[PDB]
């Protein structure tokens, strides 16, 4: 906040405060005559210097010197896919980061007022392009509500069923991923199998394993097709065991536990302050589920 | 080792040089000189000079100084009494 | 005087929600705060005002649950809103909040009228 | 008892909460471990027993009658010392605290004195290289422990370098002479003093004579003592001497058996030029700690040519001149640190700068002494008499038994130059009395609210409440006496002085 | 929450006089930035051209 | 005890270091076979430093704070003890009893000093940052 | 072994040579905090067997082990040795000089071609040896699983022909080569099977856990060797 | 054949699915590395925004001989979905030259895999040395 | 004082890894699974009657 001639955007002149009393020194004098007399010679003496470095009200020009810098930038396996997070670590400890976004800004906001509300509904499932049914749900859920319509009741167990599905499929892409960054590879790979099997189902009622506009204001796209259930149902046998063999690597592992216990704790004072939701929410204590 | 090394004459010299790399009206500056009336600076040309006068003496002037400063003289002051040496490296001074 | 009163404890027993902890003192520092509350009502705010009006039906409401109840458990069953240690944060926003609306003056009238077309959308006047 | 007590209090200082309190508790247990090791030694190590010499540990230690001595010198001028951090100097928090602040102060210094009593002793070429080594690391801890200050710090660096390099100039010593004999033993290597090149013995002693600051290598010295604290400078500067120049009296005593003439040249032009640069040195200087390290370098200078002699009245000399500069030593820096209650508060031109570490900087800062405390100021115009060489104080007979031990064996050069180099350094000498006494009748007539000691509140108003602690005020009474009052004993001291022998027997 | 570096909390001036100093106040700092703008972004033009560029723009 | 055969060994290993490079300089096709972009000299785009994309300052020689100073200064200390006891490796039968003993108060002189790190936390990782909770009080009057 | 294996950090940390790459620059931090971990836990589990052979001979050691195999007498060294193991080859758990989701590549970032080449030869030959020395240290080197076995097939053989040396050299280097690819499995197992480890989280488990274990062993083993009239001697 | 961890929207799920154990792009040789020195295919797998066009440059640059280019998904072909908008590169061939390109939205772990297969047979017909030999 | 497990049983779990160990033998009964990969182009993924592809 503003330019001293103290403190600048180049360099400070830093004065602690004084923790001794201030003495009153006069008269400096050696065995040959005074200090003023020898003052013109004296720059040349080390020993005739009267300002002490150890003093809090020493004058020193430090110049200002940034931390160091690192761009956790969209080359990086860590960052989900594009993000400049710039990083001031001293060391390797963070001191302030800034989260730089917009390198995935396409302009979907604008570019969905000059479409029609069902030309309007694809651009949803890119925009959380692991749970993209349920991106489909909450913008027909608003069309509906704004149409004064209601869902059949074939119609809501559908996008029940498949809510459920696609929460299985970000889960297993966001607990994995979270894990093969800290260094646990093999869960990703026993996992990204059972996605497999789960985007078999999303192809088999619209024909698209990712972006599926299946969930449309006022119900969906298609009907079940024959043996879909008989094929959920002997996944949901299997899918148990799964679960199980993932928590074998992580939920009691010692390495695991102190990659994660104490790390990144949130308040529920600050997680409300700040509109965290979900687990993020969930996590500090706080028992709120939009379902 | 870290003190200032400067004196009025020698500000004062430098000073009348780095303004004469203008376009003042009077090529004749001393401490009375005036930078609204003699030089006949206006606002942005009074600040380019006072940044050009900055790099010469490695000072920086704060934003009240700048923003009242009037005449030579004091940019001479200012500088006598706020210039300090840059910090060295720990194998300047002591090797 | 000085009466310094802790609101939110910065050690102890966890109380199940992140980074709050529980009170040394649940029942005095709520008794405390509904009384300052009250009077600070009766000094600053008129009488006319409905939030004053509310405020003072509440606090003496959740004041004689207090001062009737040594059970902490039976303390908030019967409030309905948190945690004692939740509600002593409560009573200080709320007794924060009665000092901002003395200031503010928002018992007086509409202090910015809008604009004819103001809340006008696609022409139909709302 | 020094090993095994300082690593109890190296395991208790560490269990124990930090704080002040304990810390200064903790420094009085260190004053009773030096106190029970000198009753130990004592009890066990007696003058006529040690006179032939005993070998120990394999003959990697002998001990004489002549080492004995400087030992118990060494723990009793300890004991002074740890006194200074075990109670109070001043009675103020603000200035004593320092003291308190560093809880490893105590075990630094016991670790010190390990390697000072032992050096001496040293009867090995490879035990000589391991304690020398052993006592320097220690300083340079000792100098570095206020690593929050910026000169402490700059200070233990130039230590380190300078004693480093000095150190590789004795085992580049020390391995010469391995490779011309192939043997380490002293004892063996006294086998073959005819037949070894003496000058890697020179080699040896200039390493020795850097880490005691003699010129040419004085410079680094001078710098350290000045912006070290007093509390460090104190230390730092008078016990390094006490152990090297003892062990180089002994070094000295084997090269005499050749008597290498060439040798004692060298020898004869290193002190020298100190007498020159210590007493013209400090004649155009401002701070106190400078002045003393300028006469710390001049009196080392004096000793050394008792050492040079080398005879029967050197041994006399030597013994006598050691035991009276660390009284005098001892009370000078005593008296520095108590009477920094005295200096005046600003409520500025120069814009002089005095930290917490070095209250008393300048030695102007000592001025009107005589109205401020009367008994304090003779208390140091004895002491800096004492230095000058005025009779009948201690400091006459040390220059008067230094010149006995230089005329007899010839040193006449040597003995008209330090009269000279005395009288020119009584000019920086009297400069120090003139400061505190020559303007005694004009500010008579003075006010003085503004003193550090002003600030101290009253108990009661009717409490006689002393400006001084007990300890530290009795310490300085006892040695200003002992130094003016020493005609008394002087006789039966020196007959002590008769029965200290270097194998010299009949 | 800490802001980054060299952000300024935004305000509404509500005097003319006072709105002078602060864009003179930040005029200073473009100029005094120059070089290390020529530095940071590896320019071709020495730092002169680029406070030439920076008075054309406030000049507007 | 032969080593003739240890000499050849070593100078095969270093021109065997030399020959992966060799092979790499003679292998790579010339530029002008590729996209013939140039020498990598004038590619700057190229030799440039990889920050993820974006350029950010240059901080080569700024100096780099390290939490571990004081683990990576005991490391020596503790180097050479360890270091001292291969004297006591092969001499163990020689020594008997009395060289036991020797080597026990070695050792337990070091674990005072080992006891002191521990007191003393000195292999904790050194942070600028402290996270503390301050409790909220309220002057009420 | 160990003087010439040190040599090899000093390799890793010439890249970060004041590089401009601030991804090259931290992975050469790691390396030396890494460094500081495992070689005093590694130095000493090394010279304790020696101790307890009385030789600092690698092939002297492999025959002292005809009886026992110093895996049982010293299971929680084989263990400690392992771990030491993983971390100086900057394997995870202790990956973290070439953590891909935390520095890129680490040192390696700025290499390509041979550099590259010469770097991941020369680490996955580091595994290699040190699987090799487990083998050596605690299963006996090239000492046959069973002895009985090994007779019967050489009998087959005639020892006045060069045929006889073929195999035995095969069997030896075979009975090496299957106790070296377990624990180069083992490499790969524990890959597969642990999460990354955070380097500062290795300092405080070298010096607090494995240094007290490791140096609390050195003393425990002469004190039996010395009850039971057993001191080793080089024969 | 490895590529690099280039992976910005969508496209880059399918992208991930091809080293899934179901098609496990390792079987073939391929793995993906982080830096740009090690990696000689730059799958561009996402939205090109233009706020991210000059640090896909810098990445292509700073990849060495030989290199090239994947464009998968309508994104980094001609802008797909994206096309009309004002913060969008319509084709990542405007800033790099593209080898090979995957149609989809997104394209299926299939469709990725022949279109590697496409590249590496181009890649099996080069003749560099002997265009030195015949050519130059 | 309120540990249901003793100091030496939590100490036995704690110096010979007893949770990693059940994490390796986990990951090596996998070993001895078969493996989902198939072999494209030789074999195709499933397909279905409602997929989208070229026009
Ligand atoms: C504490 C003072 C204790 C004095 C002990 C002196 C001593 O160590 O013994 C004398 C010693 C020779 O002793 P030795 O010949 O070996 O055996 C016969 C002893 N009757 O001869 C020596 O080597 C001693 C040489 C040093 C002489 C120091 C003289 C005393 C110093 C002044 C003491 C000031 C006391 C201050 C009190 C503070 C507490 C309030
Ligand atoms: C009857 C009672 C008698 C009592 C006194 C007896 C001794 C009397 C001594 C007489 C000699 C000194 C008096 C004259 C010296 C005057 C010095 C002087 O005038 O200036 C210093 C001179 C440089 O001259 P400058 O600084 O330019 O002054 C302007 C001259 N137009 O600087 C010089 O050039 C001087 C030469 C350089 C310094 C030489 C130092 C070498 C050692 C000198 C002897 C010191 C011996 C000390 C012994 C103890 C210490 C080892
Ligand atoms: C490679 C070479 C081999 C290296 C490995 C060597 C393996 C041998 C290991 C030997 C050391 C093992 C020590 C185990 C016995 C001591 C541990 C113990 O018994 O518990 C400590 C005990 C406290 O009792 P506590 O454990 O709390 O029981 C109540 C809990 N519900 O405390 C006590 O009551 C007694 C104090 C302990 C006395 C024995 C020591
Ligand atoms: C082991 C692997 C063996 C297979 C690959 C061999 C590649 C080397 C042959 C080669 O490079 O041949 C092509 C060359 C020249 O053509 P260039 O591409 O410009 O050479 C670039 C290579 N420099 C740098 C050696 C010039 O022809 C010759 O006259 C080779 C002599
Ligand atoms: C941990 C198990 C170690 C292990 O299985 O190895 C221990 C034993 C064998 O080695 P041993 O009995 O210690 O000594 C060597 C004994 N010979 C002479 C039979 C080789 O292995 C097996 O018999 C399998
Ligand atoms: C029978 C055998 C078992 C005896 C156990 C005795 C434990 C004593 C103890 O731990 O003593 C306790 C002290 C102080 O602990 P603190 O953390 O400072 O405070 C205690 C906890 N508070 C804060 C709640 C009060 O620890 C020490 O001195 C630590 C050093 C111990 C040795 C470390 C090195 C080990 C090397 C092993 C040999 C190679
Ligand atoms: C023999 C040398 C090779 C194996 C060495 C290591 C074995 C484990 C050591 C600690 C055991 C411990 O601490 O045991 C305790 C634990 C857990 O039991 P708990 O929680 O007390 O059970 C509760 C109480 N019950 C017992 C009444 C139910 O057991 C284990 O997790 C055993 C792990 C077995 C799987 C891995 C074995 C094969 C490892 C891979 C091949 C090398
Ligand atoms: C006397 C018998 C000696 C036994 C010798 C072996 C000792 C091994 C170390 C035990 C202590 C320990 O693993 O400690 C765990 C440490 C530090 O954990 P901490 O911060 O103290 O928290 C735990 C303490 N609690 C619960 C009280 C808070 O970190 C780790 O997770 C290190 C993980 C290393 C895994 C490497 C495995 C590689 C495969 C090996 C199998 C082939
Ligand atoms: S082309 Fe389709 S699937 Fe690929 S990034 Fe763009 S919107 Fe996503």
């Amino acid at each position: 906040a503003a330019q001293t001639k103290d403190n600048n955007d180049f360099y400070d002149v830093k004065t602690k405060k004084n923790d001794f009393f201030p003495v009153q020194v006069d008269g400096i004098e050696s065995s040959l005559g005074k200090y003023e007399e020898f003052a013109k010679d004296a720059h040349e003496w080390e020993s005739w210097n009267l300002q002490n470095e150890d003093h809090p009200e020493y004058p020193v020009k430090r110049t200002k010197i940034r931390h160091f810098t690192l761009n956790f930038g969209p080359q990086h396996p860590a960052a989900h896919g594009v993000l400049r997070l710039i990083l001031e670590l001293h060391g390797e400890e963070i001191l302030r980061s800034d989260p730089h976004v917009g390198l995935l800004h396409r302009g979907t906001e604008k570019l969905i007022e000059s479409k029609t509300y069902m030309q309007a509904l694809p651009y949803f499932d890119r925009l959380d392009y692991v749970s993209m049914m349920t991106n489909e749900q909450v913008f027909s859920l608003a069309v509906e509500k704004l149409l004064n319509l209601e869902v059949p009741e074939r119609g809501q167990y559908i996008r029940t069923l498949f809510g459920e599905i696609t929460r299985v499929l970000n889960h297993l892409m966001s607990v994995l991923s979270h894990a093969m960054d800290v260094g646990a590879l093999t869960p990703f790979l026993w996992g990204f199998e059972e996605r497999e099997k789960l985007m078999e189902f999303y192809e088999r009622v619209s024909g698209a394993r990712l972006h599926s506009a299946y969930v449309r204001p006022g119900g969906v796209s298609q009907d079940l097709p024959a043996g879909l259930l008989d094929d959920i149902y002997m996944w949901a046998t299997q899918f148990g065991d799964r679960l199980d063999e993932t928590e074998e690597l992580l939920t009691d592992s010692r390495i695991w536990k102190q990659r994660t216990i104490g790390i990144g704790e949130v308040t529920a004072e600050d997680a409300l302050n700040y509109g965290l939701s979900g687990v993020m929410l969930r996590g500090s204590g706080v028992p709120f589920d939009i379902r | 080792q870290s003190a200032s090394t400067l004196t009025k004459e020698d500000v004062l010299t430098r000073s009348v040089s780095v303004l004469r790399g203008f376009e003042v009206k009077t090529k004749d500056i001393d401490l009375q000189t005036t930078f609204v009336q003699d030089l006949g600076m206006d606002s942005l040309d009074l600040n380019d000079a006072l940044v050009a006068l900055e790099e010469e003496f490695d000072v920086v002037f704060d934003d009240k100084t700048a923003n009242e400063i009037k005449t030579v003289g004091e940019v001479v002051d200012f500088v006598l009494a706020n210039y300090l040496p840059t910090e060295q490296s720990i194998n300047h001074t002591i090797r | 005087q000085a009466q310094e009163i802790l609101i939110k404890a910065n050690k102890g027993n966890p109380t199940g929600l992140t980074g709050l902890f529980q009170h040394p003192s649940p029942r005095p520092t709520l008794i405390t705060l509904y009384k300052a509350t009250l009077k600070n009502l009766e000094e600053k705010i008129p009488k006319e005002s409905v939030y004053r009006t509310a405020v003072e039906a509440f606090t003496k409401e959740r004041l004689s649950i207090v001062e009737n109840n040594e059970i902490i458990e039976d303390i908030e069953k019967k409030i309905g809103s948190g945690l004692v240690e939740e509600l002593i944060v409560q009573a200080n926003e709320e007794y924060d909040l009665i000092d901002k609306m003395a200031e503010w003056k928002a018992w007086e009238e509409l202090e910015e009228k809008p604009l004819d077309d103001q809340w006008t959308y696609f022409g139909k006047k709302l | 008892m020094l090993f095994t007590s300082l690593l109890l209090i190296i395991v208790y200082g560490s269990l124990v909460n930090k704080s002040h309190l304990l810390t200064k508790l903790i420094n009085r247990l260190g004053l009773i471990i030096i106190i029970y090791t000198l009753l130990i030694h004592l009890n066990i190590n007696t003058l006529e027993n040690l006179s032939i010499g005993i070998n120990m540990f394999n003959n990697l230690l002998l001990i004489n009658s002549f080492n004995n001595t400087i030992i118990e010198l060494i723990l009793i001028i300890c004991i002074l010392y740890v006194l200074l951090i075990s109670f109070n100097i001043t009675g103020l928090s603000i200035i004593d605290n320092l003291n308190y602040s560093k809880r490893t102060f105590i075990v630094i210094v016991l670790f010190n004195i390990i390697g000072l009593t032992l050096l001496p002793l040293v009867n090995d070429i490879m035990i000589l290289f391991i304690i020398i080594e052993l006592q320097s690391y220690s300083l340079y801890l000792l100098t570095a422990i206020f690593n929050e200050s910026h000169n402490s710090t700059k200070s233990a660096l130039y230590y380190f370098i300078v004693g480093s390099i000095a150190s590789f100039i004795i085992l580049d010593a020390t391995v010469s002479i391995y490779d011309d004999l192939g043997l380490t033993n002293i004892q063996y290597i006294l086998m073959y003093i005819d037949k070894l090149e003496i000058f890697d013995l020179l080699c040896l002693l200039f390493g020795l004579f850097i880490k005691i600051g003699l010129a040419p290598f004085y410079s680094y010295s001078i710098t350290i003592y000045s912006l070290s604290p007093t509390i460090i400078t104190n230390y730092i500067s008078l016990m390094p001497k006490l152990s090297i120049l003892t062990l180089i009296y002994i070094i000295m005593h084997y090269i005499n058996i050749v008597n290498n003439t060439d040798l004692n040249y060298v020898i004869s032009f290193l002190i020298l030029i100190s007498m020159f640069i210590g007493s013209f040195g400090g004649l155009n200087v401002i701070r106190i700690k400078t002045l003393l390290a300028y006469s710390s370098l001049l009196n080392v200078s004096y000793m050394l040519l008792a050492i040079l002699s080398n005879s029967n009245e050197s041994i006399i000399a030597y013994i006598y001149y050691i035991i009276q500069y660390s009284l005098t030593h001892i009370n000078i820096f005593s008296i520095i640190l108590v009477i920094s209650i005295y200096l005046p508060i600003m409520n500025n031109m120069l814009n002089v700068m005095i930290t917490k570490y070095s209250p008393i900087e300048y030695i102007n800062q000592l001025k009107n002494l005589f109205i401020n405390n009367i008994f304090i100021a003779i208390a140091l115009c004895i002491s800096i008499f004492s230095l000058i060489g005025i009779p009948p104080l201690t400091g006459f007979y040390g220059k008067y038994l230094v010149l006995i031990s230089g005329l007899n064996n010839g040193y006449v050069l040597l003995s008209i130059v330090l009269i000279i180099a005395s009288s020119i350094s009584t000019v920086y000498y009297a400069t120090i009395l003139k400061v505190l006494s020559f303007d005694t009748l004009s500010f008579k007539d003075i006010i003085s609210n503004n003193l550090i000691i002003n600030t101290s509140p009253e108990n009661n108003n009717n409490e006689i409440k002393p400006e001084i602690s007990n300890v530290i005020s009795y310490v300085i009474s006892s040695l200003t006496l002992i130094i003016l009052l020493i005609i008394i004993q002087y006789e039966n001291i020196v007959k002590g002085a008769y029965l200290v022998l270097l194998y010299n027997w009949v | 929450t800490n802001p980054t570096a060299f952000a300024q909390t935004t305000r509404y001036v509500k005097d003319s006089t006072e709105m002078r100093t602060l864009v003179l106040n930040l005029y200073r700092r473009y100029l005094r930035h120059s070089r290390g703008f020529v530095n940071n972004y590896n320019l071709d033009i020495p730092a002169s051209q680029v406070r030439t560029k920076i008075r054309q723009e406030f000049e507007r | 005890m032969l080593q003739d055969l240890f000499n050849n060994y070593v100078i095969l290993v270093g021109i065997l270091g030399l020959i992966f490079l060799g092979v790499n300089y003679f292998i790579v096709e010339s530029p002008r076979m590729d996209e013939n972009n140039g020498n990598i000299s004038d590619y700057i785009e190229k030799s440039g430093p990889f920050e993820c994309g974006f350029s950010s300052f240059e901080q080569s020689h700024n100096p780099i704070p390290i939490a571990f100073i004081l683990v990576a200064l005991l490391f020596l200390p503790f180097d050479l003890e360890v270091s001292s006891m291969l004297p006591y490796i092969v001499s163990i039968y020689s020594v008997g009893i009395y060289g036991l003993i020797i080597f026990i108060l070695f050792l337990l002189i070091l674990i005072v000093g080992f006891i002191y790190e521990f007191n003393t936390k000195s292999l904790s990782i050194t942070t600028i940052l402290h996270k503390k909770n301050k409790a909220l009080v309220k002057n009420l009057y | 072994l160990l003087a010439s294996g040190s040599i090899g950090v000093f390799g890793t940390v010439i890249v970060g040579w004041m590089s401009n790459s601030k991804y090259t620059v931290l992975a050469t931090v790691r390396t030396t905090a890494q460094l500081i971990s495992y070689e005093l836990v590694l130095t000493t589990v090394v010279f304790i067997i020696a101790l307890i052979v009385s030789s600092l001979n690698i092939n002297v050691i492999i025959e002292s082990q005809y009886n026992i195999w110093y895996i049982i007498p010293f299971f929680p060294l084989c263990l400690i040795f392992f771990i030491s193991a993983l971390a100086e080859t900057a394997r995870p758990p202790f990956d973290n000089v070439e953590a891909e989701s935390e520095l890129v590549s680490g040192h390696m970032t700025e290499l390509s071609a041979s550099p590259f080449v010469i770097f991941f030869l020369s680490e996955y030959c580091s595994m290699v040896l040190m699987s090799t020395l487990t083998a050596i240290f605690f299963f006996g080197g090239y000492l046959p699983f069973s002895n009985t076995i090994h007779h019967l097939i050489l009998n087959l053989f005639d020892q006045h022909s060069i045929y006889y040396f073929i195999i035995e050299g095969i069997l030896l280097s075979g009975y090496l080569a299957i106790k070296a690819n377990f624990f180069m499995f083992s490499f790969v197992w524990i890959r597969a099977a642990a999460p990354r480890l955070r380097y500062d989280l290795l300092i405080l488990f070298c010096w607090y856990v494995l240094l007290p274990i490791v140096f609390a062993i050195v003393v425990f083993a002469p004190g039996i060797l010395y009850c039971f009239d057993a001191l080793p001697v080089i024969i | 054949f490895w590529p690099m961890t280039f992976g910005l929207a969508c496209c880059a799920v399918e992208m991930m699915h091809v080293s899934a154990p179901r098609y496990d792009q390792d079987r073939l040789g391929i793995i993906f590395r982080a830096s740009p020195r090690q990696s000689d295919i730059m799958i561009v797998a996402g939205t090109v925004t233009n706020k991210m066009a000059p640090a896909l440059r810098q990445v292509y640059d700073q990849m060495p001989y030989p290199r090239w280019v994947i464009s998968m998904g309508s994104c980094a072909n001609g802008g797909g979905y994206y096309h009309y908008s004002y913060s969008v590169v319509r084709g990542v061939d405007r800033i790099v030259p593209v080898d090979i390109y995957v149609p989809g939205c997104p394209p299926t772990s299939e469709a990725l895999m022949y279109g590697v297969f496409q590249l590496q047979k181009k890649m099996m017909d080069g003749q560099t040395h002997r265009m030195w030999y015949r050519s130059y | 004082e309120e540990s249901s497990e003793s100091a030496l049983s939590k100490a036995t779990k704690w110096y010979l890894l007893s949770e990693i160990f059940r994490g390796l033998y986990i990951t090596l009964e996998m070993y001895f699974r078969a493996p989902y990969t198939i072999y494209y182009p030789f074999e195709k993924g499933p397909v279905s009657p409602r997929f989208r592809g070229e026009h």
